[PDB]
RNA sequence: ACUUCCAAUCAGUGAAAUUAACCUUCCCGUGAAGAGGCGGGAAUAAAAAAAUAAGACGAGAAGACCCUAUGGAGCUUUAAUUA
RNA sequence: ACAAACUCCUAGCCCAAUACCGGACUAAUCUAUUGAAACAUAGAAGCAAUAAUGUUAAUAUGAGUAACAAGAAGCCUUUCUCCUCGCACACGCUUACAUCAGUAACUAAUAAUAUACUGAUAAUUAACAACCAAUAAACCAAAACAACACUAAAACGUUUAUUAAUUACAUUGUUAACCCAACACAGGAGUGCACCAAGGAAAGAUUAAAAGAAGUAAAAGGAACUCGGCAAACACAAACCCCGCCUG
RNA sequence: ACCAAAGCUAGCUCAACAACAAAUACAAAAAUACACCAAAAUAAAAUAAAACAUUCACCUAACAUUAAAGUAUAGGAGAUAGAAAUUUUUAUCCUGACGCUAUAGAGAUAGUACCGUAAGGGAAAGAUGAAAGAAUAAAAGUAAAAAAAAGCAAAGAUUACCCCUUCUACCUUUUGCAUAAUGGUUUAACCAGAAAAAAUCUAACAAAGAGAACUUUAGCUAGAUACCCCGAAACCAGACGAGCUACCCAUGAGCAGUUUAAAAGAACCAACUCAUCUAUGUGGCAAAAUAGUGAGAAGACUUGUAGGUAGAGGUGAAAAGCCUAACGAGCCUGGUGAUAGCUGGUUGUCCGAGAAAGAAUUUUAGUUCAACCUUAAAAAUACCCCAAAAACCCUAAAUUCCA
């Protein structure tokens, strides 16, 4: 009982799907498409993980740009926005920098605010006062 | 072998709807086996394209390449249906449409070099294919002005996002 | 030297389909008056050309028919008479060529 | 110096080894220890035709050298078994 | 501050890997029953190629690159311009030869046209050449322009006798441009007469780069070159060694 | 749009059953004249024994089939080889196919073309229809439709092709490969894991089980689970080769001139023969040539036709030369799927767990044992581990052993 094999076609097809818009001899030959294909793949899911950091460099710059604007530098910023307890994502972050510039300088000056605050603090020398923005709340 | 540019005469299209433009007559003609091979006929059909058929048998005729005889009498041929079989009033009104070689079967023999050594010699055969539309021919690309580019620049500049931020 | 590589198709057009490797378009092709025919400004029309040779050919029959050997050419100048012609004075004491067809409107009498 | 065959341009016919894919630069480092592909720098419209051979550890022959198979063979005798 | 596969967070089908060893599924065939258009349970196997300087077929690249050919003018076979392996037979090839016709494409390494491609038709005629008796007996006495010799001691038959069917005309070879080298090969090929009376074309068209090949000439110098006076010369001669004695 | 692509038939596998007439062995295909006929001597080796000498099944014969039995025996008592006594078997009829479809199946449309002097090798291909007494556009390669700074050619993406940013082709092989290690132009079709002793798994029946012979202290019987592909140089038997070349045996044929008393292995120099030296040529004009230049040139001279010697051999003015474009031993067909501890290859997806060298070895390119490990099972302690304890002169980091 001879077989062989009658559906080749599809088989071909499809790794022949991923390959169309390769240039040169790749998006023919079955050999140089398979190969070129796995590397396709490989590099898609490396990019998976690239672009968490790519997209998180992005705004850190972002970031940076707008907190240079109001003469306020990026470890500042993020440092006395976290201090006073304002949990929010540098995607947020940034997406407030570009669209919101009114409330983003009401950021950097509530930052810039803390940080006086703190070294009047810890310059002052003394364990008494508050500064309204140093209270640190417990919930509720 | 495959014909098929032969059976592009064979198309018989439903009668006009009143006042609309008339669709004018496209004529297809081709030669098989020529003995020319593909890559030099291949010179001849690229020269002749777009050209009026007259200005095309013009350049043809004082060629030197042994094609441009063959491809003379095919553009003559081409005419004289587009008059006869077809019907074309002012047999000038023709230009070329679409002008190419294709290669035909071919011969395969021994060619003896030296030391008891032969090379595979391949003889060359090629068809030549011509599509003739009857009107004045169709006007040629004039190259970009600084106008041109100054506007595709600005466009441009004016499709730009802010990427990755809403 | 043996070519290290196969050539993609790419580079192939890039150098045979160069504005170099392209045939010229000839822009001194003119029509002649007479035939209505195609020729190119600095050279004789062809097709002129063509009864002219024709013409010469048979002319050259006829004057080898008048001599009779080889080597045996004529001391006199040449006249060539078509039909209906008879020789003038500054014509006569030289050789002629008698023929048949009456004398071609491109061809004078002087 | 000059002639002739090649030669280069036009017209016919039309092979060969070779070739992972190539969108096929230079420098200095690095590295399986000598990089067009890595790192840090430089330089850089796009294609032809003509040349020169520095590189592609260039192309040709599963190195004739060397060593290793409980691989072969030819030659010589006090090798060992012997018609 | 920025920085991972680490750790949180929100959801899950819930944690890497060469040799070897376990599991779960399935592509394509065929056979049992179903299924009806692609079928689902079983049973079976020539049961799944991106890699063997894999095998066959076909396509590219190198590449329209290397390389190939036809002396001039005319009235179309007539003159010219040049170079010289020519005609027979033997062997061997087998129709490639002859006439008329056709060549788009096949053969020619291109064309023109055709001794070499295709079709039809014909053809070399025997006195030359092949085939073509035996047995007895005499005969020591070279060919060599052959007188006579030489040493190396020389191929070849006449005549006498005994019988030999006896009787027109047997049968067979008769073309060629040819054969052996894969080729319509700068090569290998015996003999008799020839040096032309016979055979043939070294250039497809240009342009006049380099580098290559072959040839010619060169001021003054004449081996200073180089392993070596190799190659080349308006030279062509002398001498000395080593090794073999010598021709082979 | 070209080049191409598709059919189902020709026939094969395996198995049952059981046109004369003439002409020919003259140099086959030639009617015809004196002879002769005719003949026979063990199979060898490749290979196993990890070498190799004794030994190595099958290869000739028939004897079959179920057993006795892989038992008695025979063996460098090694590798392996291996009976018989004695037992079993019902008839024919009843043919087909979980065999191939044109790279398959015969080598086959054929032993033909073609390649070889010769023995011998040995192909490729066919596809419309009732009727031709009717005329799908899907592989690679190309065309429609040259190409614009940048870089394993992609990926993340973007309004946007690039431009940015991130990435050392793939196999094989290794301690380690982007390697400048091997392999591959590309497409299509072909192209490589076979065994059932012991074991595990699922069932039958059970002190028994098997449709005969056997095995049985839970066993027996049945099913299912298993072990590749391509390569030498060689060696042995029998054929075919001396139209090349080596040497002979027949029978023929050449050698002009010039010099010399001379045909004297004397001079000079042609035809003819060799092959010195240089340059071209190197897939050539040529699988050894061409141009110049050279040696010999009445002799151990060249050359034609026809015989002869054949591989454990022939022939040799020995070069280990030559014996048909590879001779330290010809070519062909068998043995022959020779044998390779040595390269090179070995084809679907997805999950579990996962290894680094202690011994011996003609062994160190390999095997076979231990240790680690994987898959099943049964159990009980396993690592960690405080005192206490382990040598005598000096002797650190630390071990061993245990609640
Ligand atoms: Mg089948
Ligand atoms: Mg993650
Ligand atoms: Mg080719
Ligand atoms: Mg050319
Ligand atoms: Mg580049
Ligand atoms: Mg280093
Ligand atoms: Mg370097
Ligand atoms: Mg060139
Ligand atoms: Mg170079
Ligand atoms: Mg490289
Ligand atoms: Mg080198
Ligand atoms: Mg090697
Ligand atoms: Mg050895
Ligand atoms: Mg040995
Ligand atoms: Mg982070
Ligand atoms: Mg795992
Ligand atoms: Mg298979
Ligand atoms: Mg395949
Ligand atoms: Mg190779
Ligand atoms: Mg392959
Ligand atoms: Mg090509
Ligand atoms: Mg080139
Ligand atoms: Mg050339
Ligand atoms: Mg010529
Ligand atoms: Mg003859
Ligand atoms: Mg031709
Ligand atoms: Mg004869
Ligand atoms: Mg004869
Ligand atoms: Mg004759
Ligand atoms: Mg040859
Ligand atoms: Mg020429
Ligand atoms: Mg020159
Ligand atoms: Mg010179
Ligand atoms: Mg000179
Ligand atoms: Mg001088
Ligand atoms: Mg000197
Ligand atoms: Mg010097
Ligand atoms: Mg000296
Ligand atoms: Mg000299
Ligand atoms: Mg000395
Ligand atoms: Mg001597
Ligand atoms: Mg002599
Ligand atoms: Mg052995
Ligand atoms: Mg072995
Ligand atoms: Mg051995
Ligand atoms: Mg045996
Ligand atoms: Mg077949
Ligand atoms: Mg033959
Ligand atoms: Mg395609
Ligand atoms: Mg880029
Ligand atoms: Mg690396
Ligand atoms: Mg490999
Ligand atoms: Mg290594
Ligand atoms: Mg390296
Ligand atoms: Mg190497
Ligand atoms: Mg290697
Ligand atoms: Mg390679
Ligand atoms: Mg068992
Ligand atoms: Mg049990
Ligand atoms: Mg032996
Ligand atoms: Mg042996
Ligand atoms: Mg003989
Ligand atoms: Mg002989
Ligand atoms: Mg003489
Ligand atoms: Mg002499
Ligand atoms: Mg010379
Ligand atoms: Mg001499
Ligand atoms: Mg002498
Ligand atoms: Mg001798
Ligand atoms: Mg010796
Ligand atoms: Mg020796
Ligand atoms: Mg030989
Ligand atoms: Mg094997
Ligand atoms: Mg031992
Ligand atoms: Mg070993
Ligand atoms: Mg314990
Ligand atoms: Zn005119």
């Amino acid at each position: 009982l001879r077989s062989r094999v009658t559906d080749r076609y599809w088989r071909v097809q499809e790794v022949l799907k991923h390959a169309r818009h390769f240039r040169g001899r790749k998006n023919r030959c079955y050999r140089l498409a398979v190969r070129a294909v796995t590397r396709a793949f490989v590099k898609c899911t490396r990019a998976r993980r690239l672009k968490k950091r790519s997209l998180r460099t992005l705004w850190i710059n972002r970031i940076t740009a707008a907190s240079q604007e109001h003469g306020l530098k990026y470890p500042a910023f993020i440092i006395n926005l976290i201090k006073c307890q304002v949990e929010l994502n540098r995607k947020v972050l940034a997406d407030l920098a570009i669209y919101e510039p009114k409330t983003f300088k009401s950021l950097a000056a509530l930052a810039k605010r803390r940080r006086e605050e703190g070294f009047a603090a810890a310059l002052g020398d003394g364990k008494e006062p508050d500064g309204i923005f140093s209270r640190v709340v417990q919930h509720r | 072998i495959s014909r098929k540019w032969e059976k592009k005469n064979k198309i018989v299209y439903p009668p006009q709807l009143p006042g609309e433009p008339r669709r004018p007559a496209e004529i297809y003609h081709c030669r098989r086996q020529i003995k020319y091979s593909k890559d030099k006929m291949w010179y001849l059909a690229k020269l002749i394209r777009g050209m009026s058929i007259d200005q095309a048998l013009a350049q043809l005729e004082f060629s030197d390449k042994k094609g441009a005889q063959i491809i003379k009498e095919v553009l003559l041929e081409a005419q004289d249906m587009a008059v006869r079989d077809h019907n074309v009033e002012f047999r000038s009104n023709l230009y070329v449409a679409e002008s190419t070689s294709g290669r035909g079967q071919y011969l395969k023999r021994i060619r003896y070099h030296g030391r008891g050594r032969f090379g595979i010699m391949e003889k060359v055969f090629c068809h030549y294919f011509v599509k003739l539309v009857e009107g004045p021919p169709p006007p040629r690309e004039a190259p970009k002005t600084a106008v041109a580019h100054a506007r595709e620049y600005i466009q441009e500049l004016r499709n730009r996002t802010i990427t990755h931020a809403l | 030297a043996a070519p290290k590589n196969r050539r993609s198709i790419e580079v192939n057009r890039c150098r045979r389909r160069n504005p170099q490797k392209l045939i010229k378009v000839k822009n001194n092709i003119d029509v002649c008056p007479e035939c209505g025919h195609l020729k190119q400004k600095h050279i004789l029309c062809g097709y002129c050309y063509e009864k002219v040779r024709k013409e010469t050919a048979e002319i050259r029959r006829q004057m080898g028919k008048q001599e009779g050997g080889p080597f045996r050419a004529p001391t006199t100048e040449t006249v060539v008479l078509y039909s209906g012609e008879t020789p003038s004075e500054q014509d006569q004491g030289k050789r002629i060529i008698e023929r048949e067809r009456k004398r071609p409107s491109w061809f004078t009498q002087n």
